[PDB]
RNA sequence: GCCCGUCGCUAGUACCGAUUGAAUGGCUUAGUGAGGCCUCAGGAUCUGCUUAGAGAAGGGGGCAACUCCAUCUCAGAGCGGAGAAUUUGGACAAACUUGGUCAUUUAGAGGAACUAAAAGUCGUAACAAGGUUUCCGUAGGUGAACCUGCGGAAGGAUCAUU
RNA sequence: ACCCACUCGGCACCUUACGAGAAAUCAAAGUCUUUGGGUUCUGGGGGGAGUAUGGUCGCAAGGCUGAAACUUAAAGGAAUUG
RNA sequence: GUCGGAUUUCCAACGGGGCCUUUCCUUCUGGCUAACCUUGAGCUUGGCGAACCAGGACUUUUACUUUGAAAAAAUUAGAGUGUUCAAAGCAGGCGUAUUGCUCGAAUAUAUUAGCAUGGAAUAAUAGAAUAGGACG
RNA sequence: UAUCUGGUUGAUCCUGCCAGUAGUCAUAUGCUUGUCUCAAAGAUUAAGCCAUGCAUGUCUAAGUAUAAGCAAUUUAUACAGUGAAACUGCGAAUGGCUCAUUAAAUCAGUUAUCGUUUAUUUGAUAGUUCCUUUACUACAUGGUAUAACUGUGGUAAUUCUAGAGCUAAUACAUGCUUAAAAUCUCGACCCUUUGGAAGAGAUGUAUUUAUUAGAUAAAAAAUCAAUGUCUUCGGACUCUUUGAUGAUUCAUAAUAACUUUUCGAAUCGCAUGGCCUUGUGCUGGCGAUGGUUCAUUCAAAUUUCUGCCCUAUCAACUUUCGAUGGUAGGAUAGUGGCCUACCAUGGUUUCAACGGGUAACGGGGAAUAAGGGUUCGAUUCCGGAGAGGGAGCCUGAGAAACGGCUACCA
RNA sequence: UCUUAAGGUAGCCAAAUGCCUCGUCAUCUAAUUAGUGACGCGCAUGAAUGGAUUAACGAGAUUCCCACUGUCCCUAUCUAC
């Protein structure tokens, strides 16, 4: 390779950025960030090909420069700045925040809600250890650590960060019968209530989920987050809830409702 | 441009690899330490990453613990006497790994003075009342207290002064004295 | 080998070190661990002479990765072997099968006796040497 | 390197070229439907084909399966927008056995003939 | 009637072939062996160092033989120190001769092998019991097909005898 | 020793064979387009040609292995008509 | 009984799960005090364990079945979509002609080895032989 | 779209090929120069050679200014506009091209790092140094030339330089300014003894030790080497710390020492409104530079399990001292015969090793499809190799780098 | 057809045997009456007056190559008698 990789071309970036294959050669290519490079929609792309607020990329890259727009209270004036799942981007001009959440089809969709869901939002612990001088400390899915956590925070949890102070206001821990959110493989955005797990000791972990119309399928360990207790959620659904229907049903539920 | 690539090298099958690559600077070798005894030059070699590493010459004085009284003092090497690996080391005098050398050790000696304050061979309250706490604990062994008046410990200088510069060792206990003697005393 | 101590250098487990100084019940002073994945630590290790600091059970190894099972064919090199899988290939156009051998050397500890025709499990390790890459776990022919 | 983009193509000569009986029919059915050429007729059979070749191998599948259901309905739908079949039989039988006239006597081009408004179809 | 083989004519193809010849010959227990790198060295040049030995009254001085204090300037030498130029031992190692098959044959004199041969010369070898039944294995001889001697076969000219 | 019956095992054939095969013909050459009991060896149009630069065995004669260039639209099998 | 389909009393073919037939689905014990010996006035608050999990042995080898990671994305199969059709591409919309959203960008073992639970017919493979045998 | 037909004979039935037929994101060639559409394009032979011109440079409110440039200066007696050149920082290791080499080598799927990566990362900094020290000593905080410039010269000459003189840091050996607690090494009181409060001081971050906490299976009574907070020295003695996976010597914290010393704004813009003990003192907010640290990330590195074409006209292959393994060392960012010192004859193989050929870069994939298949993949994306053939290297986080250098060879 | 007893078979050859002859072709060299290979109407080869071949051997006779050298270009100098 002689290197790092610097370019990124259409065809070969992940499908969920939604990218035509025609107007150019090169898609946009996200720096080191606080994401996976898959994993994660750059801003430039997200203004481009979700909102249809800008046409260009000179225009974007401007829009950028002017501290128009911030991320997780945060200018950042990266013109190819990664943002993944669970990342919140308010808008100061008419004070709209979006969450990147994942559809139920698996692509980065975006939910526009107001300030305070804009100031709270979700983390997934990956792992918890200790740091120097005695220090323990938790690392998340997006590099939002919070220093000296409570004991009880296991990997496998998630917490709820307030983007303005270090503190964690809530914890959820991992069992039986939590509201999750699959992100990794075919099952990308769907919400099914986590029932039991297969350790399989060694790794790999497999995990069965079950929708509310009783589909039940497995993911492995790595790929489920759970995002709040049954019932109520942590953050807002997006639209279609995480269902996955049948094709059939869909199908013909678009031809009526459409 | 010492390699350190396996394609180089015939497959396990006998069989004789052809050029695939080109030898990349990843898999570079460099030349050994060969350190001497004197007049320390400490030389610093750039790697990968940065990560200056100190290639040991000439190495003077190096710091030795002495597991069994919990202590590690700067003491100078007399030489180096046994060396697992080549006698050709030991014949030139070099200071690698794992090899068996000789030190002044009178920093030992004196600590030892110092801590228990024992009559060997053959002053306020608080220094007194401490010895004699200390004390009931003189009883390393024959062969320590003997090399001890001989003057120059056994030690295993055990660093690494191609990549630290320092020759740093632990003094000779136990069993690992009295094999490493026995050696020393064999044909 | 046949003693402890035949090689001249000294064999011990780095970083443990029994003090002749004091006198106390267990004087010498090993090193044990669990090999993981629910395999048991034989008395032989537990309690043997043998350092072997290349040894999954009180070496300085890891055990992680893949597991085999294969019979053992030579045993004329020494603290390891190499085992046989006799595994089968399936080719899509004749819809049928054909016997390939693979042989994998792999280490074996004395904490283990191996003979030929002996069916043992191995782990998979760090590169131990030019070919060895696994680690005798457990061996189930008496 | 600029991205790749697909063609495709729309016809196929048949196997053997000269028959006195296919030759003759594909000339009678072209000209009595007002085809200028004769790939255009490879072509609609090469459409016919794939959308048959599409029933048979979904018929070839076992009943209730939703694949089966859905890609049924789906061609249903296309074959029912297109309005070359009556819109009142659902038992696929005429869409696997539709043939080229009568694939053909539905196009526009028949269309503005039976209607009048051209006298002709050269001249439409 | 079909038909075989030498021999003559033409053309093409491949083979053998003296010539100890000419496609990474990949490596010699090989020898030379640049160049870079690590290194056993005298560090030829340099910055800050002690005015003590030099011409000095002075600021302090019983302005009568002694001093913190640099300057227009040179001394008998010790550090913070890259290190050039050079140089001793190494370890990589370009490129010049060599016990090796090739994955073209070249220039190959010559050596009547083969298929095409053109309406060729010499006799019928085979096809009928082809006028000596044919054919195979082996051995020998002769212009040529062939002939003969031995073992067999029927794909024979005998499924058949009392 | 012979005859009359039953055999077990091995050498042969004519029913327009319902079986197979192009046909001669076949108790196997049947149980093979309704195609699968287990295995070994051999062939892919006729020549060049059983000819190899080669490799092995043989004292030799020769044996085993064994091409290619090139050439050809036929070569051949089984009946049926003189 | 409601054509762009669904039963609360069922003669039947059935994917299947437990009951006992020398056969406890294979364990010595607990977390949520577990579908039940327990029980004022028809709503039953500790004996027989596993519906979510651990300390103690075998989860004994191989060839199939749904899954998961996912078999990059393209490219093929290919829902929807006036590029005027079609190759294509993921485009494309107006009613309160002046303050909305999106229908979407899919359900397809895509030379096929490796991991996880229930299914063990088929073909091998080892269990107790001049008992180093199982039970305490 | 699971199809055939012509050709041996006077004639017939056959195994059998030669043809005919239809396709090619398979080419070339000959005849046609009429029109929307994206556009394949020197790959086959020659990874053969290149005349020419281009393809890597770089700025903000926020690193250094004065080509002897521009005009307002009106806030500057030191400026916050423009600021070409040059120094510093960063990039140039990306991209684009080709397929020469390469047959378990790449590559594909799947793994491992508990065997290692990390410019700008990135989420934030780290009250620990006034080292002959309660006073060599600036912290309202140090020193020099290397550059452009003022002129001088060298050859036909090169992105050539010798020069004498001015000037800057993210430059250098330096360097320090900010508390405060607790523990630890010694010590003027006892013709004794369950005491240190004064003092000399040490305890941030890299390298070697060695240990303690780095513990959960499971509970009943005597003992001692000496009393350890304290009821009544029959002794109640408990609250005493204890982090995930299956696993490590794991991430960690401490203990005398080793550091020859790498270090914790001796950088700059932007807002500057509060109080007087008058200093421009005390204070007031943001933005590129950093850390010897991890809080995953873009990246590299080896590595596990299986899978690759044709050949026996290739049955044995693997070594002066690597040829499989063991111990130790060296080197590497670490694993490892990767390289050295010391044993056996160890490893592969008819289940095809080894050797040879490839008109071989490996994949997604391309052409017909009843099925099973047969060919192709240089080429639009991924991975690998090269940038005349070889080698060896500096800078750099990352190059065996060639639009970088050194040396030899068409 | 003449003709003998038979008319030189297998082999080999400008051979130590070929007059012409320094035969002809190829190769070896810059150049070759030399050497080797090949061709044979062979003045006048040829089969125990033995033919052909042949590993090893040879103070046997020719050719070429490498090394090496005063054989030579082109001679010079030294010692003993």
């Amino acid at each position: 390779a002689r290197g790092p990789k610097k370019h990124l071309k259409r065809l070969a970036a992940p499908h969920h950025w939604l990218l035509d294959k025609l107007s150019g050669c090169y898609a946009p290519r996200p720096s080191a960030g606080p994401h996976k490079l898959r994993e994660s929609l750059p801003l430039i792309v997200f203004l481009r090909n979700r909102l249809k607020y800008a046409l260009n990329g000179r225009e974007v890259k401007a829009i950028l420069m002017q501290r128009h727009v911030k991320v997780d209270g945060k200018v950042r004036t990266d013109t190819t700045y990664p943002a993944g799942f669970m990342d919140v981007i308010t808008l100061d001009a008419t004070n709209e925040n979006f969450r990147l959440v994942y559809d139920v089809k698996g692509r980065f969709a975006v939910h526009r809600i107001t300030d305070e869901e804009a100031s709270y939002k979700l983390g997934k612990v990956k792992k918890v250890q200790l740091g120097k001088k005695g220090v323990p400390y938790v690392v998340t899915h997006d590099g939002r650590t919070i220093r000296y956590p409570d004991p009880n925070i296991k990997v496998n949890d998630t917490v709820k960060i307030d983007l303005a102070s270090g503190k964690i206001t809530d914890f959820i821990k991992f069992d039986a019968g939590k509201l999750v959110y699959v992100t990794g493989g075919r099952n990308l955005g769907r919400i099914g209530t986590i029932v039991h797990k297969e350790r399989h000791d060694g790794g790999f972990d497999l995990v069965h989920i079950k929708d509310s119309l009783d589909n039940t399928f497995v993911t492995r360990l790595n790929n489920v987050f759970v995002i709040g207790e049954q019932g109520k959620p942590y953050i807002s659904l997006p639209k279609g809830k995480g269902i996955k229907l049948s094709i059939a049903e869909e199908r013909d539920r678009r031809r009526a409702q459409q | 441009g010492i390699s350190r690539d396996s394609r180089h090298k015939r497959s396990a099958t006998g069989a004789k690899r052809a050029q695939f690559r080109k030898k990349r600077k990843f898999e570079l070798g460099r030349q050994p330490a060969n350190t001497k005894i004197g007049a320390k030059r400490i030389h610093s070699v750039r790697t990968r990453g940065g990560n200056k590493k100190y290639r040991a010459l000439r190495i003077e004085t190096g710091n030795f613990s002495w597991a069994s009284e919990g202590i590690s003092k700067k003491t100078r090497i007399a030489g180096v006497v046994y060396h697992p690996s080549n006698n050709e080391l030991v014949r030139t005098n070099t200071l690698t790994k794992a090899a068996i050398v000789q030190i002044d050790a009178t920093p030992f000696r004196q600590w030892f003075e110092a801590h228990y304050g024992q009559t060997l061979g053959k002053k306020s309250k608080n220094a007194e009342r401490k010895w004699a706490a200390r004390a009931a604990s003189a009883k390393i062994e024959s062969s320590v207290e003997s090399q001890f008046s001989a003057g120059r410990l056994y030690a295993c200088i055990s660093s690494r002064p191609g990549q630290s510069g320092r020759c740093d060792g632990y003094i000779l206990e136990g069993e690992e004295l009295a094999f490493y003697l026995r050696r020393l005393t064999a044909k | 080998e046949l003693t402890v101590q035949s090689e001249r250098a000294f064999q011990k487990q780095p970083h443990i070190f029994n003090n002749p100084k004091v006198k106390t019940s267990k004087r010498t002073k090993r090193w044990y661990k669990n090999a993981g994945l629910g395999f048991k630590t034989p008395k032989t290790a537990i309690e043997g002479s043998y350092i072997d600091k290349k040894c999954p059970f009180t070496g300085l190894v890891s055990i992680r990765g893949k597991i085999l099972t294969g019979t053992v064919v030579s045993t004329k090199m020494h603290r390891t072997i190499v085992i046989r899988r006799a595994y089968l290939h399936y080719i899509p156009k004749y819809n049928r099968y054909e016997k390939r051998h693979k042989n994998v050397p792999v280490h074996v500890s004395p904490a283990f006796r191996v003979q030929v025709g002996d069916i043992v499990t191995v782990g998979q390790c760090r590169p131990i040497s030019k070919t060895v890459r696994f680690n005798v776990v457990k061996v189930s022919a008496a | 390197p600029r991205a790749p983009r697909t063609y495709s193509k729309t016809y196929s000569t048949p196997k053997r070229p000269y028959e006195s009986s296919r030759l003759d029919a594909e000339l009678k059915l072209a000209g009595e439907f007002g085809l200028k050429n004769k790939k255009e007729i490879y072509r609609i059979s090469f459409q016919l084909s794939k959308i048959r070749r599409a029933a048979r191998d979904l018929l070839t599948r076992d009943e209730k399966d939703p694949k089966r259901l859905f890609e049924g309905n789906a061609l249903i739908r296309r074959l029912v927008r297109v309005g070359v079949l009556s819109e009142d039989k659902k038992k696929l039988d005429y869409v696997l056995a539709l043939k080229v006239e009568d694939f053909l006597e539905r196009r526009l081009q028949t269309q503005v003939y039976k209607l009048g408004l051209a006298k002709s179809v050269h001249h439409a």
